[PDB]
DNA sequence: ATCGGATGTATATATCTGACACGTGCCTGGAGACTAGGGAGTAATCCCCTTGGCGGTTAAAACGCGGGGGACAGCGCGTACGTGCGTTTAAGCGGTGCTAGAGCTGTCTACGACCAATTGAGCGGCCTCGGCACCGGGATTCTCGA
DNA sequence: TCGAGAATCCCGGTGCCGAGGCCGCTCAATTGGTCGTAGACAGCTCTAGCACCGCTTAAACGCACGTACGCGCTGTCCCCCGCGTTTTAACCGCCAAGGGGATTACTCCCTAGTCTCCAGGCACGTGTCAGATATATACATCCGAT
C-alpha cells in the first residue's frame, strides 16, 4: 500500500545544502517524524488562532503568526523571511 | 496548457499540493486559503535545511559521509535554538552529549 | 592498581560516547509483559513497541540520573544516595 | 458648657425622615411667594408620591446688618455686609444658599461672620461642621482664631490614634464649637460625625460635590442636619446635571428628582424652549445663588501691569530645535494624509516646548560631566539670559519675584542658577509636603526675611494661598487654560496688596511658543463676550476647526526658519519692541479677530 | 522429599534490572560514586514510569478493537504523557 | 450580546448537591473555566482518537475512551459509569 | 407535538443541545454521533458535582455558606485525586495549602 | 545648596522590593533567607514576564488590535502549560 | 531589658500568616510599570486592559511562590536552613527552565 | 618533584556485507477551466473603557544596630564502596510446530446533515436583603529570660 | 527555673453589596427526506505467541583489601534576623478626553466543488561503497618509588 512521507523532499534539501553527503534510514525516519511534528504544531496553533478570532479560514497570515509563536528567536525570524519570500514569488506568477 | 506544480511556481522543494490537502482534510478550519500551503511548505523546508546542515557538519566532524541519528542528536543539542524547539523530544539512538562535572575530575 | 575513581571517569567517558541500549533485552521485555498483565489479560506486543518502550525508559532514567548527580553535588558530595532521587523527582513534579 | 452641649449635640432621638408638612410646606409657600414658577415639580412628585400628595393637599388653600458687626474683629466690605445680610435673610426663611463669589473675595470671612451672627445674636452655638480640602484647613482655623477670637474650633488631623483621641475626648464629649475635617477625614470618620445632630454643614470649594453619585456625596446624604452653606468660588458650569446635584444637596425637598427636572427644563422638543426658559432658570436661581464679581465691587487695587517679553531663541537653542525637527519633520510637514496620531502631535509639541523652555531638559545637552554651575547655561538660553538681567534689575531696585513654571525640572534649573546667583528662594511644587509647604510659605510671608525670590508651579500653586508681599509675577511660560495662569498671577493680586501688580510673560519669538498667546487670547477673548451678552461677532465658530490640524498649524510657526537655517540682551529695547507688538496683537484681536482668528490657515513648511 | 512440581523459582521480574545495568545508566548520566541503596529506588522509579505509559498505550489499543499493542500506540501514549519520541514512525 | 455560559447549570447542580449553600461570582467564573477546559481536553482527545482510527465521527465510544485517558483512576471509573447510565436512559427514552 | 429537551430525556442537568452545537462547530470532526453530547454532558455533570461537594464541605469547615475560590483551591489540593487533574492549573485567588517543613520547627 | 540636580531614577525591576520577595518566600514556606537571593529573584521574574508578554503581544497583533485583553494573556499562559482559571 | 523574640520565631509566625491568606503579595503599580516597560520592546504604543495586568500578576506570583517552595527543599537537602542563589539555580535547572 | 613502567587509547590498514541511492511503470491525486455563493474586506457609527493626570492617608519600605546562631573549614575515624580476580549464570542466537491477529477488498441500511417553522429555554436587566466583611473588647495561649 | 508580655481565637454588634429572584425577547426541537458512513462480509499474507531444545560467550555474582570519603564534633566568625525610626509612594477617590473595540451593511472575489486530464511520487527491484571489524603500533596517562 501507499504510505506517503517527506522522504524525497528532505533528500532534495540535503543534496542542496551538503551536495556530497548521504543519510541513513533511521535518520530519515527521524527527519520525517520531525517534519510531521512541526507541521502539526503550526497547523494546530493556526487553527486555534482562527477559532479565537471567529474565522472559518486559514490563510498565510495565520501561518505566519503561528510560526512566530512556536519557533524561538532567530529560527522564527529567518523562517518568516523565507515564507514571505516564497509566497510573494508564488503570487507574482 | 502544460501543468506546473505549485511548488515550482513558488520556487520551493517541498510539496505544496500535499500540504494543501493535509490542511484541508485535517480538520483544522472550514476553508483553507491559497497562500497557506505555500507559506507552510517554505517554513518546513527552511527548518529541515537548517537541521540537516548542522547534522552534516557534525557527520563530517567524524570523518563520515552519512548522517546517523547520533549526528542529529549532536546538532540538535549543540545549538541553543533547536535545543529549545526540541526540548521535550527524545531522539531514538541519539545517546548523550559528552559532559562530566568539573568537581569530579581528579586533582 | 588504579586509585579509586580512575576507572570511574574512564567508564563515564566510555558511556557518554556510545549510543546503544544499556539495559538487556529479555529482562526488560519480561517486565513489560508482566506489568501489562494486570490492565488487560491476553495482550500481545509488537517488537517495535517494546523497543520504543525501552528507548523511552532509558532516556528517562539517564535524565533522572543527571538531575540526581546535580543534587548530590549540591550537597557537597560525589556519592549519590536515594535522598537525591527523591528530591529530583519531587522537584520535577512527578511526586 | 459641656453639659448643655452634650444635651443638645448628641442624637438623643434616632429616626429616619421626620417632617411631614411644616418645613416642606413652609419652604414651598415661601418660594411660591418669591416668584413661584416651580409648580411642575410640586404636582409631579405629589402625583408620584402619596406623602407629598397629602403635603400638596394643604397647598390648595393655606438684625439686618446695617454695618459691620461689632464682635468680629475689624470691618467688612460693603458687598461682604450685603452677603452676610443675604445669609441671615435666608436663615430667617429657613432655606439655604450657595455663596459663589469670584475667587479671592474673602468668602471664608463671610462664612465666619455668618457663624458669628449664629452664635452671638440668635444664640445657637450648635455643632457646626466645615468640610474643606486639606490645604485649606489651616487657613480656616487661623481665620476662626483671627476674627471671632473665642471659639472652640479644632482641626481633625493625625493618624488613627490621635484622631480617636480627639474624637472620644472632645467630639463625643461635646466639648467643642466647630469641627474641621478634609474630604477624606469626613469619609473615614463616618460614624462619629453621623451620631451628631448637625446644626449646619459647610463646604469650601463645593466642586467636589458636582457628581451626585460620588462617595463623598453618598456619605454626606445621611448626615442628619437642617441647613447647609455650600461655597463655590468658580462660575457654575452651563451643564445642568451638576446644578441639579448641588441644589439637591441644598434642598432635597424641592429638587428631589433628576429626570423630571430635565424633562421640564432641558430635554425639550425644540431648543428654543430651553433658550426661552433660560430666563426662568435665571429667575429660579436668583434667590439662592448669591454671587459677586471682583471687577464690579472692588477697585480697591491697582488693576494690573500686564507686560510681555518676546525673547529670542539662542544658537544652541536653535541647534536642539533643529535636532527635534529633524527627528520629527515628517508628522508636521503636512502629514501622511492626516494619518499622524494625535498623541504623536502632542508629543512633538511637548518636545518643542521643552526645547524652547531650556535646552538642558534633554539629556546629553549639558557639556561633559562632571558639571559646574556657572553662566554657561544662562547663555545657553536666551530666556534665561533675559530673566537673569531682569532679576539683576528688579532685585537691586527693590521687589520680590514669583516665577511660575509649568514643570518641575525647569524650577530645578532655576533653583540651581539662583543659588549660583546667591538669592534666597522657596519652592512650593506639588512634591513639598504639608508642614513643609506651610513652613516655606510662612517663612516667606513672615516679617522682614532674607527669602527674596519665591518659585512655584501653576497647578500646585494657585490653591488657597496668600503670597501677597511680592508684586512681579513673571511667568516662564503659559498653558492652554488661561484661568490657571490668571489664578497664578492673582496669587499676588488680591485683597491687601498695596502696590501695583506687575506681570511679565516670556515668549520665544519665531517658535511654537509665540503662537501660544494668540491661540490663548483667541480662547481668552471669546469667553468674556459670552459672559456679558452671550453673543458677539464670533463667526469663528470653528474653534480652530480641529486639533490634529490646529496643533499642526501651531507647530509650523518657526517651521521654515530654523529648518532651513556675547550677544547681550539690552532689556529695554526688548521691552519696547515686545510691548508695541503686544498692543498690536491686542488691537488685532479687539476687532473680534475679524481678519484671521484661525481660518484654518496653514500649509506644509517642513519640506526638507 | 518430593513436592517439586510447584514452581517456587523465578525471582521477581524487576530484579532483572541488575545492579551493573543501573551502574551503566548512572555512568551515562555522568555519576562517579554510587550508594548501595540506589538500586531499589531506581527499580521503583522505573516501575512507576512503565506502569503509567503502558496503561495509556493499552487504553489506546483496546479502543481500536485490537488485542495487540503496536508501536504507534506507545508513541501516542508517550506524546500524551508529554515525552515525544522520534524514530518509530509517527 | 449573546454570551452563553454554564453558570445556570452549575447552579442547578450545586443546589442539587448542597441544597443551601451559595457561590460567589468569581468561583462561578472559575467553575466555568473548569468546565470549558475539561470539555476542550475531552473533545480534542476524542478528535485525535477518531483521526488515529480513520473514522470521521465522534461517537460515545470516543468520549468514553478520552475519559479513560484524561481522568485519573477512581474519577475515570465513576465518570464512565455516569456516562453510560445517562446514555442508556436517553436511548431507551 | 410538545417539545422535550434532550437534557430532560437523558435525566441530566447540563445542556445537551449546546454541547451538540459546540461539538459540531469546533472542527472536532466532520460528523457527531447522536449519543456523544449526552455522554459528554453526563461526564461534565459528574465532575462538577464532585468538585462542588468537596468545595461545600470545605466551606462548612470554614464556617461559611458560600463557595469562594479559596475553597475550590482547598478542595482540589487536599483531594489527592483531582489534584492530578488540575496539576498545571493555577486558580486565581487560591493561596496555598498550609505546610511547614518539620526541619524548620523549633526544638 | 551645593547638591546639583541629578534626577536619577530606579530601574523598574527594583520596584520588586526586597520585602515583596520576602513575602513570596514566606508563602513558599522558607524560613531563613540569604542576602544575595533578591537579585536572582529579580532576574527570574523578568525572564518569565518577557516570555509571556511576547506571546500576548503576538496574539494581539494578529487580531489587528492595539489593546492587550485578558484573553490574550490567558491564551499566552495556556500556550506555555500554565493554564489560568478565573478570567475566561 | 526589652522583649526580643529569638531568631526564627517571627519568621515562623509570618509563614503561618501568609500560607493562610489569598491576597496578592507584590504591589500593583510597580508590577504594572514593569509589565509596560517589558512590553515596550515588542510593539510600540500598546494599550493594556486591567484584567490583563491582573492575570499577569496572578500567574507571576504563583510562579515565584512555587519556585521558592522548591528552593526550600534544595536548601534543606544540603543540611542548611538558608536559601542561596545556588539553590534557585539548581531548582530551575532541574525543572527544565534553564 | 621526577622518572620509568605498565596499561589504555588513538591511528592506520585490509575485508566485507548490507543498506542506500538509483532507475522503471503506473496510477492516483494535483493541476487547469469553470460556476455560483457566501465570507470577509472596507466604510461608517457608537460608546465603552483606557489613558493620563491630580492630591491625601497610611502602610510599607528603607536604614542602621546589636548579637547570637548558623555556615563553613578542619580533624579524626570508621565504614562502605571501589578495584580486581575468580566463578557462575543467563542473555542472545538458532531452530521447531501450529494458529490466530491484523491488515487489504464490496453491499447493504440506518443514522447524521439540511431545510422549514415555531415556541420556549436561556440571556439580560433590575431589585432586594442575608452573608460577609468590619471593629471592638475578652479570655487563651505561647514564648522567653529570670 | 514560672510569671510577663505579646499574639490569637472568640464572641457581639454594624454596615454594606452581591447573589439570588423575577420578568421579557429569541435557536433547539419537530417533520420530512435522503445520501454517504460504516458495519458486515468474504479473501490473503505477514507477525506474535507458547511449550521446548542446544550452544557461545560475555556479564553478572561474589569476595577480600584497603582507602578515601561520609559523617560527626569543635571552633569561629560574620551574616542574617528582629526591631525601632524615618521616608516614600501605593492605593484610592477623581475628573476629562479621545482612541478603538465592537457592530452593521454591501458587495465582490476567492474558496468550494465538479469535470477533465496528466505527470509526480510511490512501490519494486538492484548494484557498489561506507562504515564496522579485527590487527598491530605509537603514544599518552596514571602511578608508585626515589
Ligand atoms: N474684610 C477683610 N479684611 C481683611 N482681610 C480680608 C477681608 N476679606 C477678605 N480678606 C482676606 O482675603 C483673603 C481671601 O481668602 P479666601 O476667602 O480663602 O479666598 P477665596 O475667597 O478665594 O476662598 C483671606 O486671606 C482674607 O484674609
Ligand atoms: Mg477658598
Amino acid at each position: 500500500t501507499r504510505k506517503e512521507s517527506y522522504a524525497i523532499y528532505v533528500y532534495k534539501v540535503l543534496k542542496q545544502v551538503h551536495p556530497d553527503t548521504g543519510i541513513s534510514s533511521k535518520a530519515m525516519s527521524i527527519m520525517n517524524s520531525f517534519v510531521n511534528d512541526v507541521f502539526e504544531r503550526i497547523a494546530g496553533e493556526a487553527s486555534r488562532l482562527a477559532h479565537y478570532n471567529k474565522r472559518s479560514t486559514i490563510t498565510s497570515r495565520e501561518i505566519q503568526t503561528a510560526v512566530r509563536l512556536l519557533l524561538p528567536g532567530e529560527l522564527a525570524k529567518h523562517a518568516v523571511s523565507e515564507g514571505t519570500k516564497a509566497v510573494t514569488k508564488y503570487t507574482s506568477a | 496548457a502544460k501543468a506546473k506544480t505549485r511548488s515550482s511556481r513558488a520556487g520551493l522543494q517541498f510539496p505544496v499540493g500535499r500540504v494543501h490537502r493535509l490542511l484541508r482534510k485535517g480538520n483544522y478550519a472550514e476553508r483553507v486559503g491559497a497562500g497557506a500551503p505555500v507559506y507552510l511548505a517554505a517554513v518546513l523546508e527552511y527548518l529541515t535545511a537548517e537541521i540537516l546542515e548542522l547534522a552534516g557538519n557534525a557527520a563530517r566532524d567524524n570523518k563520515k559521509t552519512r548522517i546517523i541519528p547520533r549526528h542529529l542528536q549532536l546538532a540538535v543539542r549543540n545549538d541553543e535554538e533547536l535545543n529549545k524547539l526540541l526540548g521535550r523530544v527524545t531522539i531514538a539512538q541519539g545517546g548523550v552529549l559528552p559532559n562530566i562535572q568539573s568537581v569530579l575530575l581528579p586533582k | 592498581r588504579y586509585r579509586p575513581g580512575t576507572v570511574a571517569l574512564r567508564e563515564i567517558r566510555r558511556y557518554q560516547k556510545s549510543t546503544e541500549l544499556l539495559i538487556r533485552k529479555l529482562p526488560f521485555q519480561r517486565l513489560v509483559r508482566e506489568i501489562a498483565q494486570d490492565f488487560k489479560t491476553d495482550l500481545r506486543f509488537q517488537s517495535s513497541a517494546v523497543m520504543a518502550l525501552q528507548e523511552a525508559s532509558e532516556a528517562y532514567l539517564v535524565a533522572l540520573f543527571e538531575d540526581t548527580n546535580l543534587c548530590a553535588i549540591h550537597a557537597k558530595r560525589v556519592t549519590i544516595m536515594p535522598k537525591d532521587i527523591q528530591l529530583a523527582r519531587r522537584i520535577r513534579g512527578e511526586r | 458648657d459641656p453639659e448643655s452641649n452634650k444635651k443638645r449635640y448628641l442624637l438623643k432621638d434616632a429616626n429616619g425622615k421626620k417632617f411631614d408638612l411644616e418645613g416642606t410646606t413652609k419652604r414651598f409657600e415661601h418660594l411660591l411667594s418669591l416668584s413661584g414658577l416651580f409648580k411642575h415639580f410640586i404636582e409631579s412628585k405629589a402625583a408620584k408620591d402619596p406623602k407629598f400628595r397629602q403635603v400638596l393637599d394643604v397647598l390648595e388653600e393655606n438684625f439686618q446688618f446695617r454695618e459691620s458687626p461689632a464682635y468680629v474683629n475689624g470691618q467688612l466690605r460693603p458687598y461682604q455686609i450685603q452677603g452676610v445680610n443675604w445669609l441671615v435673610s435666608l436663615h430667617k426663611n429657613k432655606i439655604a444658599g450657595i455663596l459663589a463669589d469670584e475667587m479671592g473675595l474673602g468668602k471664608t470671612l463671610q462664612t465666619i461672620s455668618f457663624l458669628g451672627y449664629l452664635r452671638y445674636i440668635e444664640k445657637i452655638p450648635g455643632p457646626f461642621l466645615v468640610i474643606a480640602p486639606k490645604s485649606t484647613l489651616n487657613n480656616w482655623l487661623r481665620e476662626i482664631n483671627r476674627w471671632t477670637p473665642d471659639v472652640n474650633a479644632f482641626i481633625l488631623q493625625g493618624d488613627k490614634e490621635e484622631r480617636a483621641e480627639l474624637i472620644q475626648k472632645k467630639l463625643l464629649g461635646c466639648d467643642f464649637d466647630v469641627v474641621i475635617a478634609s474630604y477624606e477625614i469626613i469619609i473615614r470618620e463616618k460614624s462619629p460625625l453621623k451620631k451628631i445632630n448637625w446644626e449646619y454643614i459647610i463646604i469650601d470649594e463645593a466642586h467636589r460635590i458636582k457628581n451626585e453619585e460620588s462617595m463623598l456625596s453618598q456619605v454626606l446624604r445621611e448626615f442628619t442636619s437642617r441647613n447647609r452653606l455650600l461655597i463655590t468660588g468658580t462660575p457654575l458650569q452651563n451643564n445642568l446635571h451638576e446644578l441639579w446635584a448641588l441644589l439637591n444637596f441644598l434642598l432635597p425637598d424641592i429638587f428631589s428628582d433628576a429626570q423630571d427636572f430635565d424633562d421640564w427644563f432641558s430635554s425639550e422638543s425644540t431648543e428654543e424652549d430651553q433658550d426661552k426658559i433660560v430666563k426662568q432658570l435665571h429667575t429660579v436661581l436668583q434667590p439662592f445663588l448669591l454671587r459677586r464679581i471682583k471687577s464690579d465691587v472692588e477697585t480697591s487695587l491697582l488693576p494690573k501691569k500686564e507686560l510681555n517679553l518676546y525673547v529670542g531663541m539662542s544658537s544652541m537653542q536653535k541647534k536642539w530645535y533643529k535636532k527635534i525637527l529633524e527627528k520629527d519633520l515628517d508628522a508636521v510637514n503636512g502629514s501622511n494624509g492626516s494619518k499622524e496620531s494625535k498623541t504623536r502631535l502632542l508629543n512633538i509639541m511637548m518636545q518643542l516646548r521643552k526645547c524652547c523652555n531650556h535646552p538642558y531638559l534633554f539629556d546629553g545637552a549639558e557639556p561633559g560631566p562632571p558639571y559646574t554651575t556657572d553662566e554657561h547655561l544662562v547663555y545657553n538660553a536666551a530666556k534665561l539670559q533675559v530673566l537673569d538681567k531682569l532679576l539683576k534689575k528688579l532685585k537691586e531696585e527693590g521687589s520680590r519675584v514669583l516665577i511660575f513654571s509649568q514643570m518641575s525640572r525647569l524650577l530645578d534649573i532655576l533653583e540651581d542658577y539662583c543659588y549660583f546667583r546667591n538669592y534666597e528662594y522657596c519652592r512650593i511644587d506639588g512634591s513639598t509636603a504639608h508642614e513643609d509647604r506651610i513652613q516655606a510659605i510662612d517663612d516667606y510671608n513672615a516679617p522682614d526675611s532674607k527669602k527674596f525670590v519665591f518659585l512655584l508651579t501653576t497647578r500646585a500653586g494657585g490653591l488657597g494661598i496668600n503670597l501677597t508681599s511680592a508684586d512681579v509675577v513673571v511667568l516662564y511660560d503659559s498653558d492652554w487654560n488661561p484661568q490657571a495662569d490668571l489664578q497664578a498671577m492673582d496669587r499676588a493680586h488680591r485683597i491687601g496688596q498695596k502696590k501695583q501688580v506687575k506681570v511679565f510673560r516670556l515668549v520665544t519669538d519665531n517658535s511654537v511658543e509665540e503662537k501660544i498667546l494668540e491661540r490663548a487670547t483667541q480662547k481668552l477673548r471669546l469667553d468674556q463676550l459670552v459672559i456679558q451678552q452671550n453673543r458677539t461677532s464670533l463667526k469663528k465658530k470653528e474653534n480652530k476647526a480641529d486639533s490634529k490640524d490646529a496643533l499642526l498649524s501651531m507647530i509650523q510657526h518657526g517651521a521654515a526658519d530654523v529648518f532651513k537655517s556675547g550677544d547681550d540682551i539690552d532689556l529695554d529695547e526688548l521691552l519696547l519692541k515686545s510691548e508695541n507688538k503686544t498692543k498690536s496683537l491686542n488691537a488685532k484681536y479687539e476687532t473680534l479677530g475679524l481678519d484671521d482668528l484661525q481660518k484654518f490657515n496653514q500649509d506644509s513648511a517642513y519640506e526638507w | 522429599g518430593g513436592a517439586k512440581r510447584h514452581r517456587k523459582v523465578l525471582r521477581d521480574n524487576i530484579q532483572g534490572i541488575t545492579k551493573p545495568a543501573i551502574r551503566r545508566l548512572a555512568r551515562r548520566g555522568g555519576v562517579k560514586r554510587i550508594s548501595g541503596l540506589i538500586y531499589e529506588e531506581t527499580r521503583g522509579v522505573l516501575k512507576v514510569f512503565l506502569e503509567n505509559v503502558i496503561r495509556d498505550a493499552v487504553t489506546y489499543t483496546e479502543h481500536a478493537k485490537r488485542k495487540t499493542v503496536t508501536a504507534m500506540d506507545v508513541v501516542y501514549a508517550l506524546k500524551r504523557q508529554g515525552r515525544t519520541l522520534y524514530g518509530f514512525g509517527g
